[PDB]
């Protein structure tokens, strides 16, 4: 359920360009401790040019955790 | 990289094609290739992220045709 939703809102923060949401959506799937959502998301935000390399390590470090 | 995010690279890729209207033939072939992927590594790693890529996937492809 929230898991879904999570993703779909990331793919259309990705869609319309908005870096803000996309980086709110990472940092509900990191406090959540999804991980693949984590993943996925951060990488669009990576492409987005919202976060940086080591900033995706870190919020996939803190999905893990 | 594993491989939800070698999905989420294809997907911005996608995206790209569909907002610039690339030609629907080259959108597909990008669609067809990512939902591929994500129904093998659901199989590997089932997870409901990979269902939700495997369905934004199919779904931004039948927008794309109609």
């Amino acid at each position: 359920g929230e898991v879904e939703k999570i993703v779909r809102e990331a793919a259309r923060a990705a869609r319309e360009g908005d870096k803000e949401k996309l980086k709110e959506l990472l940092a509900e799937a990191v406090a959540k401790g999804y991980v693949e959502a984590t993943k996925f998301i951060a990488e669009l935000a990576l492409k987005a040019g919202a976060i940086t390399k080591e900033e995706k390590a870190k919020y996939i470090a803190k999905a893990e955790n | 990289m594993g491989a939800v995010e070698r999905l989420a690279e294809k997907a911005y890729e996608l995206l790209k094609l569909v907002k610039e209207a690339a030609p629907l033939e080259e959108v597909k072939e990008l669609a067809d290739e990512i939902i591929a992927e994500a129904e093998a590594a659901l199989a590997e790693k089932p997870s409901v992220e990979l269902k939700v890529i495997l369905e934004l996937a199919k779904e931004l492809l039948e927008e794309a045709e109609k």
